[PDB]
């Protein structure tokens, strides 16, 4: 919700990705959701107990889950990784990634740092060490080592037994979130460039949301924003009473996500708004010193609003004089939609907005500690639901304990966690992020909501939730599970299987 | 009164084509060190006579 | 030299009259002086009329030479000057209180400073402390378990 | 005047040599004309040789007084220069680093 949302919402230009989004959410997260919530209690199993007793052929689902959930831990913890290694070079009162560093010879900066901002000398140069091509791959890069191993001693340090050990640090790193993020809020919509930026995410460019490119992103997102076909809510609604209404539990989450979904784009756009209007009001300084500084007038009588006719009334007095300055060009509606992608997003942003406030520091140090806590979390659920199947699965003697395999499993991730640590680090993690999040999820949920209302039956699941909760859920809930979620899956499938061909592959 | 010597000499560079060796700012008064404006002497009749 | 009120000062800039030219020139006589007494031990009394001016204009810019004492012929060559004010910068820029993105000379610029911050990498202790109580952490949720059974 | 090097920049304190006197000089003399030009509207071309100095010291110490122009018999009375340092003083205070 703020590292690969405001990406996916840039790229289709930023108001083509919020009608999308929202209807289906309300087709489609929601009644899945609520769904695997019902099995999860009434099975009394995990995520691969379950689809291997309906029709025993289908213990598939229990592997897919597993791979997928392993294939996204694969990557979501090195992000955890960037993120924590930011936070670690905070704690200086002139931040690192506010000047430039000069060359063995001190007379300027170095060329790449004069070029780009001083903020891309410190993720692109000093962090990553990005080398030319993804072809091309060098070292290992110890300093992002220490980073990887800390994060995945932090993981296994948390969920050393499943649960009776995650509770604690839910009661912590789930409510750490959701005020860091109003102190963020009410510092953004007060800042220079706000309101101009919320107001780009919101006008719709309507002849956008009419490409199948951004309907297929829409629904690998709200699958993605939740944790649908992951195979790690299944195991969690496994645990409660038998008696316990299902129902409200699923709706109130589905409404608790959704909205802190449009909460989070605000904060973010309020953020890159200030930034565009900052660099656009850069740009016009910079055009006015030019023409000053050519034709030597006062100080205070080129200002933003008089400077189109003061331009006009120097070409009509110097012609062979004016006909040299090179002018910029500069304006807004040009400035937001700009180069900004995933890793590089809450990492060139928001971290040169954090240094142009007072007692920066500070909001450094509580920005970072809110993506962490936020970002541990989901890593929580994540490991849960690999851990579950592999024992169901009779893989290890039941005579060894549980910290024994989480071990093996975090050991072994972390050493094939070796690859987005080299040099041509960020388009592998690039590569992996954008495909293993796009298609296998939107598969594995359309072929589980298909099983479950077709292979199970509809009418026995109903009459066992009527059982469970008290009452037969309304018409609204049978409408959306007998036809439109499964036709709006097909629709999806075609969209991303017409998105393929014919969009050629590229990245920068 | 305060471009008298900032005219005279950029009509003497732009006309006669003789430009000053030393910058003269508003406190000089480089004609008047000529016998005939400081002595109120009418100069046209040296150009219509030659 | 160009010099750019408004930006520095913004407010409370004051205005510039002739008695500015004055004190300018004073400086930048008393910048020779210096110079020729701690680099070539010569001891010579420039005064604020050695310092001529010419081009005056409202973006408040100018262009200045300086003669050696009383002889209107002997121009101090510019790679001299430029020296001198190199070396008394930071005063001519106290007397205005401009800072030296609003008095700038045109041909000289500005260097003087290193960036030699870091002594320890203060990340490296941090990350030590990190894993200090994430070690602890893990041996001692281990080693619970042990005691329990 | 009195003047305390050591005390105010501490370290960095400049050597207090004859030039210094001369830029004192030469900022009295504007302080003078500025006073001369925003109250009384006259234009008097005060230069540093009509400053006068005496009785320096190594404490930093000396007496000064200000005359016309070219008139060395025309002191400027003492309650004027006092109103004209009251008014730039201020800027006395930037070119040297001392703080009053
Ligand atoms: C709104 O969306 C349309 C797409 O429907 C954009 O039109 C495309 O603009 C790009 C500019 O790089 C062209 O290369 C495409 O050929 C255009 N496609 C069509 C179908 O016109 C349009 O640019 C968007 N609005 C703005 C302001 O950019
Ligand atoms: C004024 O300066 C000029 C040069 O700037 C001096 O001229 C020099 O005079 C000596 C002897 O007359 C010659 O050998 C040099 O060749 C001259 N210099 C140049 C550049 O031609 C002149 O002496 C100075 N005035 C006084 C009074 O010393
Ligand atoms: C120099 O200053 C003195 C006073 O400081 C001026 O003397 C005055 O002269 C006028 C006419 O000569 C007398 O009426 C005044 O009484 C004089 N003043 C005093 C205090 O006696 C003198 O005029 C000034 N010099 C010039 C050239 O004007
Ligand atoms: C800096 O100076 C050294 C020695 O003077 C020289 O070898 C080096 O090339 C200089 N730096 C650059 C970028 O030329
Ligand atoms: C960054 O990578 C380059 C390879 O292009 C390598 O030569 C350099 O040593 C690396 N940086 C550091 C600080 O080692
Ligand atoms: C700026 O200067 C021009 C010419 O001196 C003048 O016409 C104009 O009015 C000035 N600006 C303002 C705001 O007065
Ligand atoms: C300046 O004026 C000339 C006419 O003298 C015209 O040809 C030229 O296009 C003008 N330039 C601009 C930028 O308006
Ligand atoms: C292992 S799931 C990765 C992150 C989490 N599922 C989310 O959607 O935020």
């Amino acid at each position: 919700n703020v590292w690969r949302f405001p990406y996916l919402c840039q790229s289709h230009g930023g108001g083509a990705f919020m009608i999308p989004f929202l209807i289906l959410l309300v087709l489609e997260g929601i009644p899945l959701l609520y769904l695997e919530f019902a099995i999860g209690q009434r099975l009394r199993r995990g995520s691969l107990g379950v689809w291997s007793s309906i029709h025993p052929a289908l213990k598939g689902l229990g592997l897919a889950s597993m791979l997928t959930s392993f294939m996204v831990g694969l990557y979501y913890n090195t992000i955890i990784s960037w993120i924590m290694w930011y936070l670690f070079n905070s704690f200086q009162e002139p931040l690192p990634w506010s000047d430039c560093p000069l060359n063995e010879n001190q007379t300027g900066y170095v060329d790449e740092c004069a070029r780009s901002s001083p903020v891309d000398y410190f993720w692109y140069r000093e962090t990553l060490n990005i080398s030319t091509s993804i072809s091309d791959s060098g070292s290992i890069q110890w300093w992002m080592l220490l980073c990887l191993a800390c994060a995945w001693s932090v993981l296994y340090m948390c969920t050393i037994r499943g649960i009776e050990t995650t509770g604690k640090a839910v009661y912590i790193t789930s409510t750490l979130p959701y005020v860091v993020l109003t102190i963020f809020l009410i510092r953004g919509l007060t800042l220079k460039g706000a309101t101009n930026g919320i107001v780009f995410l919101f006008t719709p460019n309507v002849t956008e949301l009419a490409q199948p490119d951004t309907w297929l992103d829409a629904g690998a997102q709200v699958f993605f924003s939740f944790s649908l076909a992951f195979g790690g809510l299944i195991s969690f609604s496994s645990y409660n009473s038998v008696h316990n209404n299902c129902e409200k539990d699923s709706v109130i989450v589905s409404i608790i996500n959704g909205f802190t979904s449009v909460y989070v784009a605000i904060v973010v756009y309020s953020v890159i708004g200030f930034r565009a209007t900052q660099r656009y009001d850069d740009c016009f300084s910079t055009n006015i010193l030019t023409l000053i500084n050519g034709f030597d007038l006062p100080e205070g009588n080129v200002t933003q609003e008089n400077f189109v006719d003061m331009q006009q009334r120097c070409n009509a007095s110097d012609p062979a004089a004016y006909a040299q300055l090179v002018f910029q060009t500069c304006d807004i509606n040009a400035f937001l939609s700009e180069a900004v992608e995933g890793t590089g997003l809450a990492f060139i942003v928001f971290t040169e907005a954090i240094t142009k406030m007072p007692l920066s520091p500070l909001w450094s140090v509580l920005f970072f500690i809110m993506l962490f806590c936020l970002g541990l979390s989901s890593m929580f659920g994540n490991m849960e639901g690999v851990v579950v199947p592999l024992q169901d699965l009779r893989v290890i003697p039941p005579k060894w304990p549980k910290e024994v395999l989480t071990g093996l499993i975090c050991l072994g991730t972390f050493l094939i966690g070796f690859i987005f640590t080299l040099n041509s680090g960020q388009y592998w993690l690039s590569l992996l992020d954008s495909y293993a999040g796009s298609i296998p999820l939107l598969i594995i949920a359309f072929c589980e909501m298909f099983s479950v209302v077709y292979v199970y039956g509809v009418d026995r699941f109903n009459k066992d939730i009527e059982f469970m909760i008290g009452h037969k859920p309304n018409i609204f809930w049978q409408v959306t599970w007998r036809v439109v979620s499964p036709l709006l899956m097909l629709i999806i499938f075609l969209f991303f299987f017409v998105v393929e061909v014919s969009q050629e592959l590229t990245y920068s | 009164k305060d471009q008298w010597m900032k005219k005279w000499w950029e009509m003497k560079r732009e006309i006669v084509g003789v430009v000053e060796p030393v910058p003269h700012d508003e406190t000089y008064c480089d004609p008047a060190s000529l016998f005939h404006v400081s002595n109120d002497y009418s100069f046209i009749r040296y150009y219509t006579r030659t | 030299v160009r010099i750019s009120l408004k930006s520095a000062l913004g407010d409370k800039a004051y205005e510039w009259n002739d008695n500015e030219m004055y004190l300018f020139r004073s400086s930048v006589a008393y910048a020779m002086r210096q110079y020729f007494l701690k680099v070539k031990n010569q001891m010579i009394l420039f005064g604020e009329e050695d310092v001529r001016v010419a081009n005056l204009k409202p973006r408040i810019s100018f262009n200045f030479f300086v003669t050696a004492p009383k002889n209107v012929s002997d121009i101090i060559p510019r790679t001299e000057v430029e020296k001198a004010i190199r070396m008394s910068r930071s005063r001519i820029n106290d007397a205005f209180r401009l800072n030296d993105n609003s008095l700038e000379f045109l041909g000289i610029q500005p260097t003087l400073g290193p960036p030699n911050q870091p002594p320890v990498s203060i990340w490296l202790i941090v990350f030590g402390v990190v894993m200090g109580v994430i070690v602890v952490g893990i041996v001692i949720l281990i080693f619970t378990g042990i005691r329990d059974r």
